């Protein structure tokens, strides 16, 4: 079938600026490709349909470009309302239409540092059966953190999952909680919960941990 | 009446291989293609450059219909930008093909309790096919160093190889007759309407 | 589809023999014609094929240089010499045909073929 | 001035059916193709059908093909979408999309605002709600709303009166079929034992209200 690749996957960008997002297909499609805006919940919207022809109700700034594989989406001068995420689809597979990734355009504002808190299981959640330990990323700019689980010194991977928020209506920031999650018999047999955290506004990864039952 | 005569490369009785497809020309017709909608006889339906709906209502200056049998782990490479034995040595479509591939499952007809042997697919070819070629030539394939002077043997093999389809085959060894309608608009009168 | 042996007979050893296949029917799904012999105490043993398109050969090695296969499109006829016998030689000899387009043409000695012949005696003195 | 409205989604078990429909406004609809697309919840747009002008033209992608069926009343300006056998990888967001027909070629012009549909094999359940008690520059604690369905959830602390400084996470497909969703917020370490702070979960799918106290580990 046909794959649309849309590169950056996402990028860092002010008002006013000349943004430029590139489509590119694992065939030849002549000229029928088309770009589409999508607002957080709201729904789609038709930019530029057959590379380079702009829908009507669309405002001028936007312009498409690209025959064959490489294709283009420009905007002259970014304006706040255009903070979204944006798809590209091949039309030339007309009984087979695929869609792109999608490029998500967010507000480029000053690197943030995370402050970073790790919750233990609660006592009532313990009589249950289950135990999960909550690890809070507050307000760190961007989105790429990684969020490392140890447990006794020993790396954990695929106990967990993370859950961001979207950029920040007030400081332009994002949040993570990643949420281990575990059995109870699985909480005794170790001691040491631990979180790393590494992010760009960090100089040196930072870690919150704590033993069990001691407080 | 003078109705476009797509039942005759459809309801064909017999088929080509796809080394030798067969090409029909479509001209000076009204183009019905309600047997493409009713038939839900079909398994692989797929169009590229235009749209099926929007379809009845266009005219052409020509329809080409070719026709051939492949197995099914091959027709997905009927569809251009695609590789293989098929696209490269037997039947190519350019990378802005405009028009329809259409398969079926034919199991039922082309294939024999001992081996239907008679759809053959050209295994080696010094070059890839150009767009809409047709090759049926039997040379001697000169794998090696030593030339083949039409003789067999050594690094010198038959270009074609027969297709092994048996009723109690995979889905996917399968035989499946093909057929691919190609639209062209050229700065000439159009005999090719739809209705 | 019809095969139809004929040439067959007592011959001196050191002598030559020809032999012929008719085929009659679906004529033009012919992919390969073969000939074939069984001694009566032993089994069947592979002699000579060759392809319908392009014309080539392929020899069992007791029979390399000694015998050639050769073919008429027009007349669709197979036929076989066979110079130098040898006592060895002595079998009843069956003509094959199949619709099978293999493009290694020494699979010809080891393919099963579709219709068979009823057999010609050839005898070596 | 072009108007679609999705209608007839909601929750459903695997193998069962279930029956969209669009409702087309302010344009000739019986002169158009109409679309299907869906949007699984995080992923990606994916292409699901199209009938023709005429409703004598369906056809599918491979995901869905011999699985779903599109259909149109021109009569009543509707476009319809029978989902039958419906599996887990349908769970998504489906739209329908006006054509346009500018071109050869199939673009999408005017998008519906969409329906949920969601294939889960699980019951509703209610939430559970634990405390996140903090600790000894600031500090932050949150409520804990674990092993849910379906989605969603209103949570709001101190019956609304806290405000800024909230934070409040997607939920997550836990594996077990339920969600679990984290709500946060970050306040002064030194009002940690005059201020009292109540997160507010309400699950209107399971009729689930619930009022947790939050106050600082003891030791
Ligand atoms: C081909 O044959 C089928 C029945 O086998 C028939 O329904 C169909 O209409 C035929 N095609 C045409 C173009 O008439
Ligand atoms: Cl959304
Ligand atoms: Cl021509
Ligand atoms: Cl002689
Ligand atoms: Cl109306
Ligand atoms: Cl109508
Ligand atoms: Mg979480």
């Amino acid at each position: 079938d046909i794959q649309m690749t849309q590169s950056p996957s996402s990028l860092s960008a002010s008002v006013g600026d000349r943004v430029t997002i590139t489509c590119r297909a694992s065939q030849s499609i002549s000229s029928y490709l088309n770009w589409y805006q999508q607002k957080p919940g709201k729904a789609p919207k038709l930019l530029i349909y057959a590379a380079s022809s702009l829908q009507s109700g669309v405002p001028s700034r936007f312009s498409g470009s690209g025959s064959g594989t490489d294709f283009t989406l420009t905007i002259s001068s970014l304006q706040p309302e255009d903070f979204a995420t944006y798809y590209c689809q091949q039309s030339y597979s007309t009984l087979a239409l695929t869609f792109g990734g999608g490029t998500k355009v967010e507000i480029k504002r000053t690197v943030a540092a995370p402050s970073v808190f790790i919750f233990p299981p609660s006592d009532e959640q313990l009589k249950s059966g289950t135990a999960s330990v909550v690890c809070l990323l507050n307000n760190f700019y961007p989105r790429e953190a990684k969020v490392q689980w140890k447990v006794d010194n020993a790396l954990q991977s695929g106990n967990s999952q993370e859950s961001v928020t979207e950029q920040d209506s007030k400081d332009s920031t994002y949040s993570l909680s990643s949420t281990l999650t575990l059995s109870k018999a699985d909480y005794e047999k170790h001691k040491v919960y631990a979180c790393e955290v590494t992010h760009q506004g960090l100089s040196s990864p930072v870690t919150k941990s704590f033993n069990r039952g001691e407080c | 009446t003078n109705l476009c005569p797509f039942g005759e490369v459809f309801n064909a009785t017999r088929f080509a291989s796809v080394y030798a497809w067969n090409r029909k020309r479509i001209s000076n017709c009204v183009a019905d293609y309600s047997v493409l909608y009713n038939s839900a006889s079909f398994s692989t339906f797929k169009c590229y450059g235009v749209s099926p709906t929007k379809l009845n209502d266009l005219c052409f200056t020509n329809v080409y219909a070719d026709s051939f049998v492949i197995r099914g782990d091959e027709v997905r490479q009927i569809a251009p930008g695609q590789t293989g034995k098929i696209a490269d040595y037997n039947y190519k479509l350019p990378d802005d093909f405009t028009g329809c591939v259409i398969a079926w499952n034919s199991n039922n007809l082309d294939s024999k309790v001992g081996g239907n042997y008679n759809y053959l697919y050209r295994l080696f070819r010094k070059s890839n096919l150009k767009p809409f070629e047709r090759d049926i030539s039997t040379e001697i394939y000169q794998a090696g160093s030593t030339p083949c002077n039409g003789v067999e043997g050594f690094n010198c093999y038959f270009p074609l190889q027969s297709y092994g389809f048996q009723p109690t085959n995979g889905v996917g060894y399968q035989p499946y007759r093909v057929v691919v309608l190609s639209f062209e608009l050229l700065h000439a009168p159009a005999t090719v309407c739809g209705k | 589809v019809q095969l139809v042996e004929s040439g067959g007979g007592l011959m001196q050893a050191g002598g030559s023999l020809r032999l012929s296949c008719a085929v009659s029917g679906r004529t033009f799904s012919t992919a390969a014609m073969g000939w074939f012999r069984q001694a009566p105490g032993k089994e069947r043993e592979f002699v000579a094929a060759i392809r319908w398109s392009g014309g080539s050969a392929y020899y069992a090695d007791s029979v390399k240089g000694r015998f050639t296969i050769s073919r008429d499109k027009a007349k669709n006829t197979v036929y076989l010499q066979m110079n130098s016998l040898k006592y060895e030689d002595t079998a009843v000899y069956y003509c094959a045909q199949t619709h099978y387009v293999s493009y290694l043409l020494s699979d010809y000695a080891t393919w099963p073929y579709d219709y068979w012949g009823q057999g010609t005696q050839v005898t070596v003195s | 001035e072009v108007q679609l409205v999705e209608s007839g989604g909601g929750v459903v078990q695997p193998g069962r059916s279930l029956r969209l429909s669009c409702a087309a406004s302010a344009f000739t609809f019986s002169s158009y193709d109409m679309h299907w697309v869906r949007q699984a919840p995080g992923k990606g747009l994916e292409w699901v059908a199209v009938i023709s002008y005429d409703g004598s033209n369906k056809y599918y992608a491979d995901s869905v093909k011999g699985r779903f069926t599109i259909s149109r009343d021109n009569s009543k300006n509707t476009l319809y979408l029978q989902m039958n056998s419906l599996r887990a990888e349908d769970t998504a967001v489906y739209y329908c999309a006006k054509d346009g027909g500018k071109l050869w070629v199939y673009y999408f012009d005017y998008w519906g605002q969409g329906t949920l549909v969601t294939v889960s094999s699980a019951s509703t359940k209610g939430p559970s709600v634990f405390p996140l008690a903090p600790s000894s520059g600031t500090a932050a604690l949150g409520c804990l709303v674990k092993d849910y369905f379906p989605e969603p959830v209103t949570v709001s602390w101190n019956s609304g009166a806290l405000t800024s400084g909230v934070h409040t996470f997607p939920a997550v497909l836990q594996s077990s079929g339920l969600y679990s969703l984290s709500s946060v917020v970050t306040v002064p370490s030194s009002s940690l034992g005059t201020q009292t702070y109540i997160c507010n979960v309400n699950h209107k799918p399971s009729n689930t209200k619930v009022d947790k106290r939050v106050e600082p580990k003891s030791c």
